[PDB]
């Protein structure tokens, strides 16, 4: 059993925790109980191989903004989270993705763009202008919702599967 | 260069580490051995996380701290001093100017608030997760929400906020699937007709399905306060461990009505047809990822009753064989098989729960509780971790719900079994035992003949699902 | 090359009984262990000369999962049976053990001792007559252990084994 070390990063409120836990246990979070640092872990077949799936919920609020070299030296691939109906989440992303590479030292880390609340019909965030910035960075793009459960393996799979052929 | 630390004789948390005071492993640390108060410290450390280490700490440190105590340490940790006005704040503010306080701002930025909300964190976790503390001691929820309640400033605030209301939600108290559960099958028994429930009458699948669901139910209602401190093989186990306990002692019962079934059924035909069935559940157990279920059934089939009978091995059929003899052989060598399956499979699945109780009674009986080291007591950490591995494999397991939907009466005749009757143990498995020398007497007793007590048919529908549009 | 022996210990639980492997297959000089180590529970050893694996079954903590006993006693060539002597239902239990274990092993003549465990200071409640007076109307020795200091550990193994091997 490989074990891999997942990160799941973003502004505050986008839904990281709730896509955790729905992909850990099934079940969607209706709450929004502001995170400072969670950790789950789990069992699960992917492309015929068996592995332990580590993953650290991390905090999105402001307020936290100061601690987060820690949690990103130790991952291994990054789920970059932002929610479709809040164009200031989009935004965030690049921060996001600028501090990872300069704490791991490399341009070339395992990442997933993630576009989360798809199960909304008012959209501000459009797929493509998503699309365009995933594929500057050289990654996939999956929208999920947390609520119906669309996209929410493909999201970490995926990622697996970058950290698994880098 | 570092951050000055408050003095140690107002801020107990700043004290130097040594090998007095904290022993490390052999990239963040892995503590060995500890003070609580070093223990404490490092549980909310300014430089890094450790989420893994507060699920191991709050999980296990009742083995050596008191829960009130606990509470006492962390706001204790909580309250950090600022540091006075520096030399060059100081000659700012005699010019009449605003100090630029640079080194203040760095200890709130670097210090006080990681470790501020790092306590947090343990406070969060603690209610969320380790609640039964407070059940059990409503004076330590009182002091608990009055610490939340009471934390000022706004760095802290959205968390002190949302923590206060989780409190409240703990105190006054859905699942998503990839797609839709398998039709319930039935066979001679139809739906509502509790009373010819029994082995033969119902679907196989579906006594492996509902016994899945209970069984899996059972085990995902076992919690970490259940296990620590081997309190299941105490005095106050039935206070202590009670869905354990419950746990355990379903699995007994259908492993009785397993050889109850079998050696009740006295002619040959049909003892064969009951044993082929059995076997036939453990195959779809198999297919369910169920473990306990598995060795239910291979419990049955090795029990002294049931063993011995072979005359009925004769006539069960070597597909059948082969699937017990490898359901056998995941117990063999200590669990070696049984383990790898476990760690290969693709969950959910319900793992066999003695394992586990076997590994934590041995990790605390053969570990100490302290080491000695230069004249000190040292918290020995690394048993408390070992013993939080397991709880916390255990755990894993309990977060994967089964696709499979509930049959409400299938489910009731399951938890009503009740094999063993008014009758206590040794005199129903003596029961048990002198039943199977009836039915197949010891050689060179003939083998008698025994007429047929079931009026329907004996031929199984089989194991492989069935799927009507 | 070498013959392994398959000893099975059994007993009343919440008393002390995992001492008594713990204390044999330990590092006897440094009171520490992994169980989940893969051969926690195998030690060569050497008897009257006579060098053999001793591989140990010791299903502490699963007392309660009572339908299995007879699956776990039937991989046994011979048995510890083990009370705690400051407890005494746990002596009145062996009666049942021994009588589980003969009909497992389908045998009169099972190899086996009766174990008295001290696991701590409490007062003993089963004097060693008793347990002496109850051993030899089984016709098996009788060996008292120490939870804490190992003493009789060995002993209490290598008596089973000769038991085994005088069989
Ligand atoms: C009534 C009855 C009792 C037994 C009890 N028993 C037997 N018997 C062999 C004949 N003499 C008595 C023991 N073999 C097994 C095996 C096994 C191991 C290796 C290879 C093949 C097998 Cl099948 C596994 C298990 Cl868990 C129980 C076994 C088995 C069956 C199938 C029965 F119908
Ligand atoms: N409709 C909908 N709501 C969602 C979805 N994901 C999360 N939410 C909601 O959005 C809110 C915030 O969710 P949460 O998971 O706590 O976000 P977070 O990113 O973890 N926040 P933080 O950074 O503070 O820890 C909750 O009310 C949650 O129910 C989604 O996919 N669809
Ligand atoms: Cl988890
Ligand atoms: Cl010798
Ligand atoms: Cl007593
Ligand atoms: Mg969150």
């Amino acid at each position: 059993m490989t074990e891999y070390k997942l990160v799941v990063v973003g502004a505050g409120g986008v839904g990281k925790s709730a896509l955790t836990i729905q992909l850990i246990q099934n079940h969607f979070v209706d709450e929004y109980d502001p995170t400072i640092e969670d950790s789950y872990r789990k069992q699960v077949v992917i492309d015929g191989e068996t592995c332990l799936l580590d993953i650290l919920d991390t905090a999105g609020q402001e307020e936290a903004s100061a601690m987060r070299d820690q949690y990103m030296r130790t991952g291994e691939g990054f789920l970059c989270v932002f929610a479709i109906n809040n164009t200031k989440s989009f935004e965030d992303i690049h921060q996001y993705r600028e501090q990872i590479k300069r704490v791991k030292d490399s341009d070339d880390v395992p990442m997933v763009l993630v576009g989360n609340k798809c199960d909304l019909a008012a959209r501000t965030v459009e797929s493509r202008q998503a699309q365009d910035l995933a594929r500057s960075y050289g990654i996939p793009y999956i929208e999920t919702s947390a609520k119906t459960r669309q996209g929410v393996e493909d999201a970490f799979y995926t990622l697996v599967r970058e950290i698994r052929q880098h | 260069g570092q951050m000055r630390l408050p003095s140690a004789d107002v801020y107990r948390f700043a004290e130097p580490d040594s090998e007095e005071n904290i022993i490390f492993e052999e990239g963040i640390p892995i503590i060995k051995a500890g003070t609580v108060i070093k223990l404490i410290e490092r549980l909310t450390y300014h430089m890094y996380a450790d989420p893994n280490f507060v699920r191991t700490f709050l999980t296990t440190y009742r083995s050596f701290c008191k829960p009130q105590e606990l509470l006492s340490l962390i706001i204790e940790r909580f309250e950090i001093p600022e540091p006075e006005p520096t030399e060059a704040d100081r000659i700012a503010i005699e010019n009449g100017d605003q100090p630029l306080s640079a080194e203040l701002k760095r200890f709130r930025k670097e210090y006080i608030q990681p470790v501020q909300l790092r306590v947090l964190n343990v406070c969060r976790h603690w209610v969320e997760h380790h609640f039964y503390d407070f059940e059990r001691d409503a004076y330590l929820l009182q002091r608990m929400e009055e610490f939340i309640g009471t934390v000022r400033g706004k760095a802290m605030k959205k968390w002190v906020e949302s923590i206060t209301k989780i409190i409240q939600r703990k105190k006054i108290a859905n699942i998503t699937f990839q797609s839709s559960p398998p039709t319930v099958e039935w066979h001679i028994s139809r739906p509502g007709h509790i009373e010819t429930f029994d082995l033969l009458t119902l679907h196989p699948i579906e006594i492996a399905r509902q016994l899945t669901l209970l069984e899996s139910d059972l085990y995902r209602a076992v919690q970490p306060s259940e296990l620590v401190g081997s309190v299941w093989t105490k005095e106050d186990k039935e206070i202590n461990s009670p869905n354990l306990l419950k746990m355990i002692r379903h699995t007994t019962n259908l492993t009785l009505w397993f050889e109850k079934c079998i050696v009740e059924t006295e002619n040959l035909e049909e003892r064969v047809a009951v044993v082929s069935r059995i076997i036939e559940i453990l195959q779809v157990f198999q297919e369910l990822n169920n473990f306990n279920g598995v060795l239910e059934v291979v419990s049955a089939m090795n029990s002294s009753p049931v063993y011995r009978l072979d005359h009925t091995f004769e006539q069960i059929p070597s597909r059948q064989k082969k699937i017990l003899e490898e359901a056998h052989e995941l117990s063999e060598d200590h669990y070696k098989k049984y383990l790898a399956k476990l760690r290969s499979i693709n969950p959910p699945c319900v793992p066999f729960f003695g394992i586990y109780l076997t590994n934590i009674l041995k990790t605390e009986e053969g570990n100490p509780e302290v080491l000695k080291r230069h004249g000190k007591e040292l918290i020995n950490f690394s048993k408390r971790r070992k013993v939080a591995e397991i709880t916390g494999e255990i755990q894993q397991y309990q977060n994967q719900p089964y696709c499979l939907r509930v049959e409400s009466d299938i489910k009731r005749f399951f938890e009503n079994l009740n094999p063993m009757g008014n009758s206590m143990e040794k005199e129903f498995t003596d029961y048990l035992f002198n039943k199977s020398l009836e039915i197949e007497p010891r050689n060179p007793k003939p083998l008698p003949r025994f007429p047929k007590k079931y009026s329907y048919p004996l031929k199984s529908p089989g194991v492989r699902p069935s799927n009507p549009r």
